[PDB]
């Protein structure tokens, strides 16, 4: 039977029901390195969990390509006056090399 | 003096309020339900059992041959036979010729054994709600008494006014059609009002307990005797009433959500947990004090020793104090993080004492307030292992917050610097001109 914090109550032959609020489980551990922190944070919620850790990755992951594509449009910013490179001028003495 | 709030439904949690009265010291007050009895409002249809066929005797003639005629009864059958020439014991056997005489009437009726067992029918509307509660405040003891549920109902528990209710919600376990036999009840949404259905559930089904019309069928039939010898041959289908004693799904006190029990005589649906309550309570004004006679507090100490989350009380603190005079003075927790098992506590000259709580947080923050005076507590870490938690998403821990905050600010901070070489880039191109 899988019991849940709202609890459970059965009953057998003409015996009196009986009720269990079963819980409080704790399989993992909260503190240490990433992975068994997961692995708490996947156990406590049997799928709000799991669904949370999707999401999550989702998210995290969409962040850094929009971050990524943002980085390389600044970069082709930054590429962009280099249009006076092929002109054969002064260094500029930036973050780029100019002999 | 009144207070005003409102409180979760439940049969067991107590509930613990502090009221002020400014120029006063403050006064708690505990209240705590112990039912909530749901009452419908129905009326009965009929009521049905197992049947029985009666029989008189038959009547036949040495010679010749009658009619039979119809009686108002309950399903009357009548029917003549030809024929006969029957025997009997060492008699003359009633005849000389073709006899051509038989009576053969049945009769149906309600069985001797209706007035025990026999299922009944009901028609359910809203009804009423009440309950009762057991109360405690100040210094008086627990005092209980019943009232109804309704914004207008006062009842007076001791020297106290109450008003509660209405509930939060309208729900209930009933349905339109109910019936209800022996122990239990049973959503068997379609009786029949006046239709039998030859032995299903509705084939004898008197309009009260003790009626006199059984408007209902059993598909009863004769038959024609035989050899003859005296006797009445019939058939029909077997009552439907024993059917449905057998084949009864699930009684409605076993699929019942939010576990509530159902007691029979008023069709009590007791105990059913769901939504909260406003409630509004008066005081009299002689119970409270001059708030120059309590003993001030200051000088405030709170440390935490050792706390678990679980359901029971499974976190102690201790509280370092330096008094004014020695007395008594409540303790009570305003915010809803943690609950305090304690009430009120003694305090003597330099307090230094220590209590009990529950939690359902891995880093509690409750902040308490003594004797008109306040505290924050901030606790600590506590390791993992019915009763009062929150659980509101706020088990977030430190490891958690602080990746979840390293990795906002990770995206934040790319995604604005790059934003700041855009126009780093542009101005270049602005000025160039």
């Amino acid at each position: 039977f899988t019991v849940t914090g709202e609890g459970l109550e059965y009953t057998w032959g003409n015996h009196p029901p009986k009720r269990v609020w079963a819980q409080e489980s704790g399989e993992g551990n909260p503190h240490g390195w990433p992975h068994e922190v997961v692995v708490y944070y996947y156990n406590r919620y049997p799928l709000t969990t799991i669904i949370g850790l999707c999401t999550c990755v989702a998210i995290i992951m969409v962040s850094c390509v929009t971050s990524v594509w943002l980085l390389c449009r600044t970069r082709n910013l930054c590429i962009t006056p280099y249009k006076l490179a092929p002109n054969a001028q002064v260094p500029i003495l930036l973050a780029l090399l100019c002999c | 003096y009144e207070h005003t709030a409102v409180m979760p439904n439940k049969v067991g949690i107590p509930y613990k309020a502090l009221v002020e009265r400014p120029g006063y010291a403050p006064v708690h007050l505990q209240i705590q339900l112990v039912n909530t009895r749901i009452i419908p409002s129905t009326n009965l249809e009929y009521i049905t059992c197992k049947y029985k066929t009666k029989v008189p005797s038959p009547v036949v003639k040495c010679c010749g041959a009658t009619q039979c005629t119809s009686k108002p009864h309950p399903d009357y059958q009548c029917q003549v036979f030809s024929g006969v020439y029957p025997f009997m014991y060492g008699g003359a056997y009633c005849f000389c010729d073709t006899e051509n005489t038989q009576m053969s009437e049945a009769y149906v009726e309600r069985s001797e054994e209706c007035s025990i067992d026999h299922a009944k029918a009901y028609k359910v509307h809203t009804g009423t709600v009440q309950a009762m509660v057991n109360i405690t405040y100040g210094s008086v003891s627990w005092r209980s008494a019943d009232v109804y549920v309704n914004g207008e109902t006062p009842a007076k528990i001791g020297d106290a006014k109450l008003i509660i209710g209405p509930l939060s919600s309208a729900w209930s376990p009933f349905d339109n059609k109910v019936v209800v036999y022996g122990h239990e009840v049973y959503n068997y949404d379609f009786p029949e009002y006046g239709t039998g259905k030859a032995g299903s559930f509705g084939d004898l089904q008197s309009r009260t307990s003790t009626s006199n019309d059984l408007y209902a069928n059993t598909n009863l039939k004769l038959q024609r005797p035989q050899a003859g010898i005296v006797h009445t041959p019939f058939t029909q289908v077997p009552s439907g009433f024993e059917r449905w004693k057998k084949d009864k799904g699930a009684p409605l006190n076993d699929v019942a959500p939010f576990g509530c029990s159902i007691a029979l005589e008023p069709l009590r649906a007791e105990n059913c947990a769901v939504g909260s309550i406003p409630i509004s309570i008066d005081i009299p004004d002689a119970a409270f004090t001059r708030i120059s006679e309590t003993p001030t507090v200051s000088d405030l100490e709170c440390k935490i020793t050792e706390c678990t989350y679980a359901f029971d009380f499974g976190g102690i603190a201790t509280v370092a104090y330096k008094s004014s005079k020695a007395g008594n003075c409540p303790i009570h927790s305003p915010s809803g993080v943690a609950v305090i098992k304690e009430n009120d506590v003694t305090l003597a000259e330099s307090g230094s004492f220590t209590f009990h709580f529950s939690t359902a947080n891995i880093h509690p923050a409750f902040k308490l307030q003594v004797c008109t005076s306040a505290v924050t507590c901030k606790g600590d870490c506590k390791p993992p292992k019915q009763h009062t938690e929150s659980f509101t998403s706020a088990i977030s821990a430190t490891a958690w917050s602080w990746i979840k905050v390293l990795v906002g600010g990770t995206s934040a901070f790319i995604v604005l610097g790059l934003i700041a070489t855009a126009v780093v880039a542009l101005v270049l191109f602005f000025h160039r001109h």
